[PDB]
């Protein structure tokens, strides 16, 4: 884990010396979640100065989009092929999250790719990340997604998440309800029917007793 | 909605009737009820029954009548051009007016479900407006047209899923 | 590092050999045995297991490679496709004599698994755990370790429902399938609700804030529906249908039974002969 | 203890053996008891042979008036529903298993054994009786284990008869249950003129304390297959066989309607219920998993 010894060297540094290692954790390998970076407050406070540009760049990596950094480019410092690589992987990560059969449209008009052959190639890249799992389909101009990881999370995004959760557990609860029903209703229905039968056969026994005597 | 009704009424009004008879607005109104509803067997079998002095003291079913068999020939034209040729008082205006409704959206789905290509005369004479303004009208809701050979292309358009599984299951094992 | 997928019959197999071995040497004693299983590129999977004889001298296990290998000529007699994995036995964690068992087994495959199961344990969870050999350098000095794996139970049909009918040992039929759906989904719900309120009671604020935990609640929320896609629900109809016109032929078939029964009651009944 | 049956006493069983009361008696055997291991690997081996027929043996004791088993061991056979026993392949194996088994702590003797009626339930045909009265004429006791590896997956339960055949020329006095067993038209007539030639002993199964607490500490990870089984297609073939096997009856059925063993129409009913039922089980399954997951649109 890499993200643990960023934040375990990041202790003592400040200024010049945090936004080195912003750039340096950015730009690593591996590394796709920046939760508790954000989270420290020296991090935090750096909004305050005149390197908020780069805060805004680790907010823009931790819940952002490459549209929205091409939107913001002027603002923000400028970053190198591997950053940029590092954003269109996590633009197809936030993709995948709410769908999981991309067409190539969206996906070329998202990472701004004028072939599909890099598109290809880039998607290639993030599937061998381990970062996201799928197929890809030439023919109908579609990627299949059947695994993507969870990425950063806000204060105010959990009332989604309870709300999901809140919803899954009705559903089960409905379900085991309605198989409960379900089987008292065979029961009965299976009781009474045998009920039936026996007292129509009772009956033809007695019909029977009182006209043989 | 307010036409089911309205006929029902009226089935009512004359199978109770003042000894068989009824009235000729309640006769007209039916007429026109089972012209709208597209029961050609039960409006023809109702002008059949009408009593010829009836028949003869209003002129108005003669006209329903004629709404009729052009409906009954299949002939859009016909039905378009007889529809607009006499009127009464709010007993049958709207009424016709929406069997007009029904024969134009009739007469447009037909046109869309049964061709692939059909002449801009012969749409316009099915559809009943003339010619200019529909096929003006077509392009709108999506169907290609070509000029100098006005050949338009039509083109063509839950928790007791466990309970009749169990019904069926507890009746096959008894 | 490979995938590794168990059998409830390896484990079973485990447990009857040291309960066994407890009952006739009136006290606790562990056990040596060898596992068989396929391996498909890096998928290995293990489904049967049997017992290996040793020894020991002073204070070393030896095992008798002449009885391996009249065992292996056995099986190979019955189970053509099958092979050797690795060993299996029953303790803690890994020891020298592990280390020493392990590097004689190493003699006869390249790189043999290692099973190790513990009867007597206080967790929650299964106490099977799955170590692979691996030969490093610390300090100048070679030494072969342990690697520890994650294994997965695998599936099939047959070993579910004995594994379940088993487990269970136990006045309809609709009665059972459901009751077994029902056991199921119970498990579902309890640990969904479960996490919902670790996730609710961290966000009023009860627990330490955790990154992880809520990182990958999102993402298992995420996962939800489960293909809903045009093609799926297609074959999903079409296996309706198809459960539905036999269901239409067999209402047929009965109703045909019970009229041929009327039909005998009447022409008794109502006929002169 | 629950581990007190595991414990095997040399010198009881010597006793019993040599003071066989089965002799005077001939229904003494009434109650069949199988461990867990034993009868998961029958399961297993008999599912693994797959459409074809896999016959094994089987090691336990006696107590008293039950018959117990502890193990189960396969013999090769090339399976493929041979003749009969083997090119001698098997007869090497099964006593070259039986002394390398001894050797390491398997010290319980032959019991009974095993083979596999995939398809056309769970009975013993003409050779499987005269097989079973060949054993216990000279080696007793003996047990035949019938499995159904096909209805077990079909049906949710394991379709498993013991059995045990009489001696020649004895007439069993009446008192026959005969539940019904769908049987195909191609194996019907031997059913019928081997029936009262033997028995079915009551059939129990057991397990130790540490196989308990292993399978209710594996449950809780096993409970995912049971949620995603589709049971509707690894069972199809055999649905089509059913349903080809119960038109034969069918026809059968009509034409003895139109002529002049009884009621062959009730049958036919029976077995298309059974196959009908066994149908929407399947189907029902999953409706109810897509109501689970389909159904929770985030
Ligand atoms: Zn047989």
């Amino acid at each position: 884990n890499l993200l643990e010894q960023f934040i375990l060297l990041a202790k003592g540094t400040s200024g010049s010396a945090l936004t080195a290692l912003i750039s340096q954790v950015l730009e690593a390998p591996g590394v796709y979640v920046f939760g508790e970076l954000l989270e420290l407050a020296n991090v935090q406070e750096l909004a305050e100065g005149a390197n908020a540009a780069y805060l805004q760049l680790l907010n823009l990596f931790a819940y952002g989009t490459y549209p929205d950094y091409i939107a913001n480019k002027e603002s923000l410092p400028e970053l190198s092929t591997a950053q940029q690589n590092k954003l269109k992987h996590l633009t197809i990560v936030s993709l995948a999250s709410r769908m999981k059969c991309i067409p190539y449209s969206v996906l070329l008009k998202d990472l701004e790719m004028r072939n599909l052959r890099e598109l290809e190639d880039l998607i290639i890249e993030a599937v061998y990340t381990d970062i996201i799992q799928g197929k890809l389909d030439q023919r109908n101009q579609l990627l299949e997604v059947d695994f993507c990881i969870g990425r950063d999370i806000r204060k105010k995004d959990i009332n989604n998440i309870v709300k999901t959760l809140h919803e899954w557990c009705d559903g089960c609860e409905a379900v085991l309800l309605g198989i409960e029903q379900q089987v008292l209703r065979a029961n009965q229905y299976k009781e009474n029917h045998n009920r039936t039968q026996q007292q129509v056969e009772a009956e033809v026994t007695n019909i029977k007793k009182t006209l043989k005597a | 909605f307010s036409f089911k009704k309205l006929l029902d009424q009226c089935e009512n009004q004359e199978l109770e009737a003042p000894g068989g008879i009824a009235t000729p607005p309640v006769y007209g109104q039916l007429l026109a009820l089972y012209l709208l509803h597209n029961d050609m067997n039960n409006a023809r079998y109702l002008w059949k029954r009408i009593p010829p002095a009836i028949k003869s003291a209003n002129s108005e079913l003669g006209g329903i009548w004629s709404v009729g068999q052009r409906i009954w020939q299949r002939d859009f034209p016909g039905i378009y051009t007889t529809i607009n040729a006499h009127q009464w008082s709010e007993t049958v205006q709207p009424i016709m007016e929406a069997l007009r409704d029904a024969t134009r959206r009739r007469a447009f789905a037909l046109v869309s479900q049964a061709y692939t290509s059909i002449i801009a005369d012969d749409f316009a004479a099915f559809v009943g407006l003339p010619v200019e303004e529909a096929v003006k009208g077509i392009l709108e809701q999506g169907w290609q047209a070509d000029s100098t050979t006005r050949m338009v292309l039509p083109r063509k358009p839950n928790e007791q899923q466990l309970a009749r599984l169990t019904d069926y299951v507890a009746f096959l094992e008894n | 590092s490979v995938s590794v997928a168990l059998h409830p019959l390896v484990i079973l197999n485990i447990s009857d050999h040291w309960i066994r071995m407890r009952s006739q040497e009136g006290r606790p004693v562990q056990v040596i045995g060898a596992l068989i299983g396929k391996q498909e590129g890096r998928n290995i999977e293990v489904m049967n297991s049997f017992e290996l004889l040793s020894h020991t001298v002073e204070e070393k296990i030896i095992i008798d490679k002449e009885y391996y290998y009249t065992k292996e000529e056995q099986f190979k007699q019955v189970f053509k496709e099958l092979e050797f994995l690795g060993w299996y036995t029953t303790g803690g964690p890994p020891d020298p004599s592990d280390i020493h068992v392990h590097k004689q087994v190493c003699e006869i495959i390249e790189s043999p698994l290692f099973l190790k199961l513990n009867p007597m344990t206080k967790h929650t969870d299964l106490p099977v755990s799955v170590f692979e050999s691996v030969i490093d350098i610390i300090n100048g000095e070679a030494t072969m370790l342990f690697a520890e794996l994650t294994y997965t139970l695998a599936t099939e049909e047959a070993e579910r429902i004995g594994v379940d009918h088993v487990a269970r040992m136990t006045n309809s039929t609709v009665a059972e399938h459901l009751i077994a759906q029902h056991s199921a989904i119970k498990m579902l719900h309890s640990r969904v609700k479960l996490i919902l309120e670790y996730v609710k009671a961290s966000e009023a604020g009860e627990v330490p804030f955790n990154h992880e935990i809520l990182r990958e609640a999102y993402a298992l929320c995420h996962c939800l529906p489960v293909l809903s896609t045009d093609k799926f629900k297609t074959d999903f109809y079409d296996q309706c249908n198809d459960v539905g016109l036999m269901a239409y032929l067999g209402t047929i078939t009965k109703t045909c039974n019970t009229m041929n029964q009327f039909v005998n009651k009447f022409n008794v009944l109502y006929d002169r002969q | 203890s629950i581990d007190e049956i595991y414990k095997y006493d040399k010198k009881q069983q010597q006793e019993i053996l040599a003071a066989k009361p089965w002799t005077k008696d001939h229904h003494y055997f009434k109650y069949c008891k199988i461990s867990a291991l034993a009868l998961l690997k029958m399961v297993m081996h008999a599912r693994s042979g797959g459409n074809l027929e896999v016959m094994g043996l089987m090691l336990g004791k006696v107590d008293g008036e039950t018959m117990i088993i502890m193990d189960s061991f396969a013999l090769p056979v090339e399976g493929t529903e041979t003749r009969v026993n083997a090119q001698a392949a098997a007869y090497e194996y099964m006593a070259a298993y039986i002394e390398n088994a001894k050797q390491v702590g398997r010290l319980e003797n032959a019991i009974g054994w095993y083979h596999s009626h995939p398809g056309y339930g769970c009975w013993l045909s003409g050779i499987d009786v005269s097989t079973q009265m060949l054993n216990q004429q000279f080696q007793e006791p003996f047990v035949a284990v019938v499995i159904d590896p096909t209805r077990t997956i079909s049906a949710g339960k394991v379709n498993l008869g013991a059995f045990r055949t009489y001696p020649k020329g004895y007439k069993p006095p009446d008192e026959g249950p005969s539940e019904y067993q769908t049987i195909p038209l191609n194996k019907i007539e031997d059913f019928g003129v081997h029936c009262k030639q033997y028995y079915a002993l009551e059939v129990s199964y057991f397990k130790s304390s540490l196989d308990r607490k292993l399978l209710e500490l594996l449950w809780n990870k096993y409970w995912v297959n049971t949620l995603s089984s589709s049971s509707l297609l690894t069972n199809a073939d055999y649905t089509t066989g059913q349903v080809f096997d119960l038109s034969e009856k069918l026809e059968q059925s009509e034409a003895q309607l139109g002529r002049g063993s009884e009621d062959k129409l009730a049958k036919a009913t029976r077995d298309s219920c059974k196959t009908t039922i066994e149908a929407i089980h399947g189907l029902m399954s999953q409706v109810i998993k897509d109501k689970l997951f389909n159904q929770i649109n985030i």
